[PDB]
RNA sequence: ACGGAAGGGCACCACCAGGAGUGGAGCCUGCGGCUUAAUUUGACUCAACACGGGGAAACUCACCAGGUCCAGACACAAUAAGGAUUGACAGAUUGAGAGCUCUUUCUUGAUUUUGUGGGUGGUGGUGCAUGGCCGUUCUUAGUUGGUGGAGUGAUUUGUCUGCUUAAUUGCGAUAACGAACGAGACCUUAACCUACUAAAUAGUGGUGCUAGCAUUUGCUGGUUAUCCACUUCUUAGAGGGACUAUCGGUUUCAAGCCGAUGGAAGUUUGAGGCAAUAACAGGUCUGUGAUGCCCUUAGACGUUCUGGGCCGCACGCGCGCUACACUGACGGAGCCAGCGAGUCUAACCUUGGCCGAGAGGUCUUGGUAAUCUUGUGAAACUCCGUCGUGCUGGGGAUAGAGCAUUGUAAUUAUUGCUCUUCAACGAGGAAUUCCUAGUAAGCGCAAGUCAUCAGCUUGCGUUGAUUACGUCCCUGCCCUUUGUACACAC
């Protein structure tokens, strides 16, 4: 009754030697707990914004 | 704290009854007999009438400051 | 994370209980005793309530 | 079921800080006096302590008096990472 | 500070008339040989707190009732005394079972 | 112990003389039955049935239809940090803005999960396993032993024929004598105190100071370093007071009883509180974190949330409210209690002003209280009117429409108010209850319950009878003699 907790490695971060610099799109925003979140269907899961969250991507 | 004398003296009796039952349950092996409450200005003193006044006072004051801490913590005493 | 766990208990029987046994029935509220009738009988002497007449 | 480690720490440190806890038998109270956590949390944390020892429990009119034990002081001081026997925790503190 | 009138009222409340009248006697005497102008101890009507209960913990039986009583006795004394000495004599020796309230008036 | 055996007693939970009734009506309320998803239960003569403080909208709650949660300690074996576990927006789903569960992908981090033991909780069972408490026998007057006497003994006497008392209370009789418990004493309360102590939180008289009158002092409003005095009334401490006193009668001339006088008081001065021994398979496990044992413990009998039921209506019974009218209803006016309770330890008791027919609303006020609500200006009652013997201007059930208040929520109408509807009921059968003086009865008020709700209870005062001061006829209980094949005791 939970996520399978599969051996998930780092996601949304492609490589470090990707011909040849580090390639991590979605430049660091004010959401540090940067970090990658859930997209369900044109939505994002509010994870750190306890007060205000006005952004859509 | 701005209470009528009626409700104040009733609360004082209820305070005594609860103290008595608490000491009855805690001070069993200590031979607890009864309790007395003298309310003086700036201090309320609770006299515990017990048979063996040694174990109730523990060693160097054990089980008597434990009781003082418990009583002030339940009844909100500074 | 639990909004379904509490319904109003501000007035009425369920809002009060005996300070001795936590019973909602036979509760004596005069002068703020908040003790049920049975426990009051067993504890009236050391509250200060006595039988005279 | 569960209990956050921060709340369990802030109850254990409170217990060790004076040796006693008083908790009204009222689950759902959502705020113990002078402990920044749930009343249910303090009752169950101290119950877990009591079952393995470490604590004496008395009820007395719906109020859950809790006392530290001489063998539970050692467990709490190892738990809270305090200097060994330097702080009694904190019974024999001032008057002596 | 030096022989100044205070307009004090000492209100004595208790459930035990004997000790209540001992404290009242002590106050009146300490006013007497200290040469005060005092309004004698006024005795307010006794308050009888009545609680009427059924005797049976269940409901069976003849319907027998009990009336438990608590008696509250109230007195008060008015004094015109220097504050320091009467404070020293009345802060001390507070007998148990008697609640003492000392209040200053601007009358 | 019992007796459809004899005798003696006692008692308005018996009767006599009577009073008020109840039983008949309509409503209220409890109980059985019926109904039901559930209509949760316990109690069934006194000694169940306005009882469980049981006036349940939710809660209470124990039941029914459902939905969550774990608040399953602790120990052991596994599960995990290549993550044991936790929580969620949105939608589906759901009564539900319960991430309950799914879809989804985020979050969290030996706090937990699974199993085994073991715990915990339970208004689940068992009151015929118990404790405590309560009720009942019985608030009756009874119970017990030491020494002595009787008897092999179990046992018996004392502890009794009589008289007397409320009392095994006494006077007496006496193989018993002297004692203890119970009764009494005691305690609380009610009544008296011009005698004591005192009071701006009680009251009164003067008046420093006034002041308003009608008048020339009658009625009153105001201030206590904007006064003096006092304690009769009130309060409450300490005391006093009654001991059935005095006198007469009567008694075995004793215990006592009766009458008169006096007295605040002469029914144990009134009423209560406490209250022995031995018991009851009396009630309560549904008051208790009192409790043995049994049951259950994660799809729970734990706990919570939503909804419903507890109130359901061919009917049978109990406690009651309102009545059947003129000893009244209605309108106006007069107009008088005592016992209480009450908020800053949060909205309690509410004056006054204003608004509104009303219920109520609104702005302030005082009171943690002998202070303020509150002189609780209560109702019955009194007077003057209207009505006029007509189910009538008696009665107010049932029902309609509307305005409010409490509360999250008022539908199965919470309650209140207004207008309308205007039933039975013409004094109640067999039967049956309570009661002897400030009592019965009538009348309300406060308190408990309580957010709201009393037709209930616990108290309080207001008005205030008639009848008898007795008997053993009925009922019940106790005692003596007696009979017994009863002792699980008719
Ligand atoms: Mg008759
Ligand atoms: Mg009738
Ligand atoms: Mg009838
Ligand atoms: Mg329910
Ligand atoms: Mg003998
Ligand atoms: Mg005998
Ligand atoms: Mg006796
Ligand atoms: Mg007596
Ligand atoms: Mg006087
Ligand atoms: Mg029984
Ligand atoms: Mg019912
Ligand atoms: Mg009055
Ligand atoms: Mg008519
Ligand atoms: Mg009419
Ligand atoms: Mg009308
Ligand atoms: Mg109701
Ligand atoms: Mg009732
Ligand atoms: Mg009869
Ligand atoms: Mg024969």
């Amino acid at each position: 009754h939970k996520h399978k907790k599969v051996k998930l490695a780092v996601l949304s971060y492609y490589k470090v030697d990707a011909e040849g610099k580090v390639t991590k799109l979605r430049r660091e925003c004010s959401n540090p707990t940067g970090v990658f979140l859930a997209n369900h269907k044109d939505r994002l899961y509010c994870g750190k914004c306890h007060s205000v969250y006005k952004v859509n991507a | 704290a701005l209470i009528s004398k009626k409700r104040k003296l009733v609360a004082d009796g209820v305070f005594y009854a609860e103290l008595n039952e608490f000491f009855t349950r805690e001070l069993a092996e200590e031979g607890y007999s009864g309790v007395e409450v003298r309310v003086t200005p700036t201090k309320t003193e609770v006299i515990i009438r017990a048979t063996r006044t040694q174990d109730v006072l523990g060693e160097n004051g054990r089980r008597i400051n434990e009781l003082t801490l418990l009583v002030q913590k339940r009844f909100k005493y500074a | 994370e639990n909004v379904w766990f509490s319904h109003p208990r501000r007035y009425g029987k369920g809002s009060r209980q005996c300070r001795v046994c936590s019973s909602h029935t036979g509760l004596i509220r005069k002068y703020g005793l908040n003790i049920c009738r049975q426990c009051f009988r067993e504890k009236a002497n050391d509250i200060g309530f006595n039988k005279f007449r | 079921m569960l209990m956050p480690k921060e709340d369990r720490n802030k109850i254990h440190q409170y217990l060790f800080q004076e040796g006693v806890v008083v908790a009204k038998k009222d689950f759902n109270q959502a705020k113990h006096e002078e402990i920044d956590t749930k009343n249910l949390y303090v009752i169950k944390a101290l119950q877990s302590l009591t079952s393995k020892g470490y604590v004496k429990t008395q009820f007395s009119w719906q109020y859950y008096y809790y006392t530290l034990t001489e063998e539970g002081v050692e467990y709490l001081r190892e738990y809270l990472n305090l200097p060994e026997h330097i702080v009694p925790g904190t019974y024999i503190q001032e008057r002596n | 500070q030096q022989q100044q009138i205070i307009k004090i009222r000492i209100t004595l409340t208790s459930t035990k008339v004997k000790q209540l009248e001992n404290v009242s006697s002590n106050i009146v005497k300490n006013a007497e040989q200290h040469n005060l102008v005092k309004k004698g101890p006024v005795r307010l009507p006794t308050k009888v707190l009545k609680i009427s209960t059924r005797k049976t913990p269940n409901g069976e039986g003849s319907k027998t009732w009990e009336t438990y009583e608590m008696r509250i006795h109230k007195r008060y004394i008015d004094l015109e005394a220097p504050v320091q000495i009467v404070k020293r004599i009345t802060q001390i020796t507070i007998e148990p079972g008697v609640d003492v309230e000392v209040v200053v008036a601007s009358n």
